[PDB]
């Protein structure tokens, strides 16, 4: 069910 | 021996019909599959691309993993072309990894021997790895490059 965006270290 | 003989070949099947590469899951999640393409098409075609595989939780995707929240319908894609070489195309929402190294999405990368692609990065417990097995037969064929002539 849809794709969820994971975290990301800027 | 008639029926039994048929079973013997069942386990011992001649592999190498026209296989390009073989995807093998090392983390134990997806069943091993075999990627294949036409040699004539690959040898004759040397521009744009020949045949690309799409992997992900999508039943359409050439590769069916399962349904990981982190992974996308078509997490990654593999394209075969060039002058007798394979290419890896990442197509995930979060990204595709190669041996722990994150590559540029929707970017073409040169294939590696027994390479491995990691996906679902973000959570230590939400990462999935895959291994790429290149068919030596395919390479040997290109090295010889047979000519197609009628009579």
């Amino acid at each position: 069910n849809i794709t969820q965006p994971t975290q990301q270290s800027t | 021996a008639t029926q039994r003989f048929l079973i013997e070949k069942f386990s011992q099947e001649q592999i190498g019909e026209n296989i390009v590469c073989r995807v093998i899951c090392t983390t134990g999640q997806i069943p091993i599959r075999d990627l294949s393409a036409d040699i004539s098409q690959v040898l004759k075609e040397k521009r744009s691309i020949k045949k690309v595989w799409t992997f992900g939780r999508n039943p359409a995707c050439d590769y069916h993993l399962g349904n990981i929240s982190r992974l996308s319908n078509k997490h990654f894609q593999i394209l075969l072309g060039e002058d007798g070489n394979l290419l890896l195309n990442d197509i995930s929402t979060n990204g595709t990894w190669l041996n722990g190294q994150k590559v540029e999405k929707n970017s073409n990368q040169l294939l590696s021997q027994g390479d491995e692609i990691t996906v679902g990065v973000g959570v230590e417990s939400d990462i999935l790895s895959l291994v790429i097995f290149i068919n030596d037969k395919f390479k040997q064929c290109l090295e010889q490059n047979k000519v197609d002539r009628i009579r």
